[PDB]
C-alpha cells in the first residue's frame, strides 16, 4: 500500500536490542543511542549490508511520541445472525418464498459504487420446521456463494444448533442436507472472509456487506422474514499483513525506490519484516528548524516495530531502553 | 360498505381483497387477521 | 392482481376464425413472452435450441 | 522555494522559504439562500434523524 | 388459484365455477364434489 | 408588545418603598405623596438619574383603582389527552395505520389562516397492547414535534402511566425505545409552549393547536379512531416577560418615542424591571377637567410594578401606604 507522509516516514526493524555498538552483528539488530546531556537522538540498526544509523533526532524537537499495542491493528471480521423473529413469525409460513439478499459492496472496486449481490431461496412446506429452514436456507447460501473455484469466497456460512451455542458447524457448497444432522439450529451466521494479499501490490483490503430480506406475506401484509442483528466478532486478521506492506513503503525513502520495475535490472531489497507474525509499532515524530534565516520546520517521523509475543514484551524493551538514553517518557504499554 | 368482489381457493393467503376458501373453512380479511365463519 | 381483471377485448384468449362448421366458430389459446418489473426493467423472451 | 511545479519556472527571484518546495493555496466564498422554508414540504425516513 | 367469481342460489347443483347457496348450506366445488363450509 | 392606551399610560417602578423624598436614594424608589388636604396625589419615583414625579392625580376625579396579582397575569399551557377510543377498539387492531394530526392555528403569522400540520404515526401490529401503542407514538410524534430542527418550539409531549398517573415522563427527538420502560401507559399528553421573546421587538404570543385523528377501518366501516380531551393546565408562564414588554412601551411616553431607530444616535433609557422576576399591577386611572363649559373629560391611567414573592409584600405594602396617604380604598389583594 502507499500511505500519506509528513514529508518523510522512516521505518527500522527492531529484532534484538543489543547493548550497544559492536555488538549488533546479526541483521535486525538495533540500539537507541544518545549523548550524556540528552540533545540528540538516534538509532544504530544493522541492515543487512550493514549498519545503519539512523536521523538524529533533536530532541527539544518532538511532537509525540507513541507506541501501539499491535492489538489495535487487527481487524475484526463482522459477524451477522440470520434469525427469524418472533414479531413476524416463529415458524416458516407454509406457502411463502424465503429470500435472502445478501447486499455486498466495493467488490473488485474501489468504490462503494461497485456493489454484487449473492442470494439464497427456500420455499417452505406445510411441516417445515424453523430449525430445518435454517438447515435448507444455509445450503442454498451455500450453492449461490461459495462455489469460486477461482478464488476463496466473500463470506463464510456457518451454522449454531441449541445444543451447542457456542461452535458454529461449517457450510460449504460440498455440504448436502444429511451432513447436518442436527434438529435444533437457530441461527445463520455470515462472516467475512479475509481478502487476498500480496507484498506490495494488493494491500488488505476487505468486501462489506449486509443482509437483507425481501417480503413475504403473513396476515396479508408484507413483512420482512428475517432480522440480521451484528454480533461482536471472533475471528481476526493478524497484524502481518499491514506491517510487511508498511516496511514496503518506508524503504523506499531510504533505500531503492524502483521496486521491481525494470525486472531484470533491479536492486533486490531484502525486507525484514515477515508477514506471519505480529508487530508493535513505536512513532517518534519531530522536525528540524534552522538558524537565523530558516525558521521553517522539515518535520519527519521515525517508525520502530518489534514482534509481539502478546505479552508486550519486545516493545517495552524497546522503550524502556529508549527512555533511559534519550529521557523521552513514552507510555509503556 | 366494504365490498369484496371475488373469491379464491388457495392453500395460501391468496389477498385482501378476497375469501381465502380452504377445505372447510372461509376465512376473510378483518382487523388485520383472517376471520373464520362459522 | 384482484385489483385488475383480465378481459378478452385485450388479451384475445379466444378469437374469431373462418371455418365451415360454424359461424361464431372460435380459437383459444395465449402465451407470456415478457414481464415488466417496476422501474423500467422489462424482461423479453429468447428461446435457444440449442438449451 | 527554488522551482515552481505548478508553472514550470526554474529560478526565483522572490523566495518564500528554502526548503525546495511548493505548495498552492486556493480561497473560495460561497453561499445559499433559502427565502421560505414552509414552501418545501419532506418526508424523511426516521433512522436519518439523529 | 382457482377463482370464484359468482354465488348462485338453487335448489340444485350449479357449474363448478361457482359457489352453492341453499337453505342455510354453503358448498363450492372441491377435490372433485361438492364441499360443505362449517 | 404595544398596547392600547385609554389616551395615555405611564408605568413606575415600585422596586422599593421610602416613605418621603428625602430618602429617595436608590433607583427604582416610590414615594406617594399627598398633601394633608386629600385633593391631589402624585408619586416621586428615583429614576436612574434623579427624582422624578407622575402627575397630580385629582383624587376627586378617580375612576377606578385595582390592583392584580401575579397569578392573573399568568397563560396556562393547554394540555390535550390522546388516547384510545375504547368504542372504536380498546385495543389497537392488527393491520391498520394509526395517523394523528396536530393542527395548529398561528404557525408565524398572527391570523387563524396561517396554519401548520404536523404529524404522528404508527403501524399497529399484532401482539400490541394499549401501553406499547403509547410508547411508539410519542416517540414518532417527538422526533416531528420535538427535534433539533424546527424553528420554533411547537409542542411538549409527556407520557402519564398507571401507576403514578399525576407525574409526567419527558420524551424527546433523543429519546429511545428502552428509556421508557412501563407497560402500564394509559395517556399521551400535547401541551402547548411557551414561544421565544425578545424585548420590546418579539412579543409574547403561542401557537395554539388541535390534535386531529385520521380515520382507521374496523369492521367495513371507517371509525374516526380517537378521542381528544382537555385537561386542566398545570405549567403556566411566568409574569415578567409581560412586564418587562410593559415598561419599555410605557417608557416612551415619558421619554423618547423612539428606542432605537437610527443607529449611531440613540438617547438610551435604561429600564429597571426584571424579565425573570414576577410582578404586581396596579393601575389608578383617572381624568382632568376644567370649571367651565367644557365638560369633556380627558381619560389617563398610571401603572405601579412592583415585585411579587407569593405573599404579595411589596404590593400590599404598596397599597398600604397609597389608602393612608391619599384617602383612597384601593382593594387590597
Ligand atoms: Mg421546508
Amino acid at each position: 500500500m502507499v500511505i500519506s507522509i509528513n514529508q518523510v516516514r522512516q521505518l527500522y526493524v527492531a529484532k534484538a536490542l543489543k547493548a550497544n555498538t559492536a555488538a549488533l552483528t546479526t541483521a535486525g539488530d538495533i540500539v537507541p543511542k544518545a549523548d550524556t546531556a540528552k540533545t540528540t537522538l538516534y538509532f544504530q540498526s544493522m541492515s543487512p549490508a550493514g549498519i545503519v544509523a539512523s536521523d538524529k533526532i533533536n530532541l527539544k524537537h518532538v511532537l509525540y511520541a507513541k507506541a501501539t499495542p499491535s492489538e489495535a491493528l487487527a481487524h475484526k471480521l463482522v459477524r451477522y445472525s440470520v434469525t427469524l423473529d418472533a414479531d413476524v413469525s416463529a415458524t416458516p409460513v407454509a406457502g411463502q418464498n424465503y429470500i435472502l439478499r445478501l447486499a455486498f459492496r466495493q467488490y473488485i472496486g474501489l468504490s462503494e459504487e461497485d456493489q454484487y449481490f449473492k442470494y439464497g431461496e427456500v420455499i417452505a412446506r406445510s411441516g417445515m420446521t424453523a430449525s430445518d429452514f435454517y438447515k435448507k436456507m444455509a445450503i442454498s447460501l451455500a450453492k449461490n456463494l461459495e462455489n469460486k473455484t477461482e478464488s476463496t469466497p466473500l463470506v463464510n456460512i456457518y451454522l449454531i444448533s441449541a445444543a451447542a451455542a457456542s461452535t458454529d458447524v461449517p457450510v460449504t457448497s460440498a455440504t448436502k442436507e444429511s451432513d447436518l444432522t442436527a434438529t435444533d439450529y437457530n441461527q445463520i451466521i455470515i462472516e467475512e472472509t479475509e481478502q487476498p494479499w500480496v507484498l506490495g501490490m494488493m494491500p488488505q483490503a476487505f468486501i462489506p456487506f449486509t443482509p437483507q430480506f425481501l417480503t413475504i406475506t403473513v396476515d396479508g401484509e408484507d413483512r420482512l422474514w428475517g432480522v440480521a442483528t451484528v454480533v461482536t466478532p471472533t475471528k481476526t486478521v493478524p497484524d502481518g499483513h499491514l506491517i510487511a506492506d508498511l516496511e514496503y513503503f518506508c524503504m523506499g525513502a531510504r533505500g531503492d525506490i524502483y521496486r521491481g520495475m525494470g525486472y531484470p535490472n533491479i536492486i533486490k531489497t531484502t525486507y525484514l519484516v515477515d508477514p506471519g507474525a505480529v508487530y508493535d509499532v513505536l512513532d517518534i515524530h519531530y522536525f528540524y528548524t534552522g538558524s537565523n534565516e530558516s525558521v521553517q520546520k522539515s518535520e519527519k517521523t521515525i517508525t520502530l516495530v518489534a514482534v509481539d509475543d502478546g505479552s508486550h514484551t519486545a516493545m517495552n524493551a524497546l522503550i524502556g531502553a529508549i527512555n533511559t538514553a534519550s529521557g523521552l517518557t513514552i507510555a509503556t504499554l | 360498505m366494504k365490498t369484496l368482489r371475488t373469491l379464491k381457493i388457495s392453500p395460501n393467503a391468496p389477498d385482501i381483497n378476497s375469501v381465502w376458501l380452504y377445505k372447510g373453512t372461509m376465512k376473510y380479511f378483518n382487523n388485520g387477521e383472517w376471520e373464520t365463519i362459522g | 392482481w384482484t385489483t385488475f381483471v383480465l378481459d378478452n377485448n385485450s388479451t384475445r384468449v379466444v378469437e374469431k376464425v373462418q371455418s365451415r362448421l360454424h359461424s361464431n366458430a372460435l380459437s383459444a389459446g395465449f402465451q407470456f413472452v415478457e414481464y415488466k418489473a417496476p422501474n423500467g426493467v422489462r424482461v423479453r423472451l429468447d428461446v435457444d435450441p440449442f438449451y | 522555494g527554488i522551482r515552481n511545479p505548478f508553472t514550470g519556472q526554474k529560478g526565483n527571484p522572490y523566495m518564500s522559504f528554502d526548503e525546495d518546495s511548493a505548495v498552492i493555496h486556493r480561497m473560495a466564498t460561497l453561499g445559499v439562500c433559502v427565502l421560505d422554508p414552509t414552501r418545501t414540504m419532506s418526508l424523511i425516513p426516521a433512522i436519518l434523524q439523529g
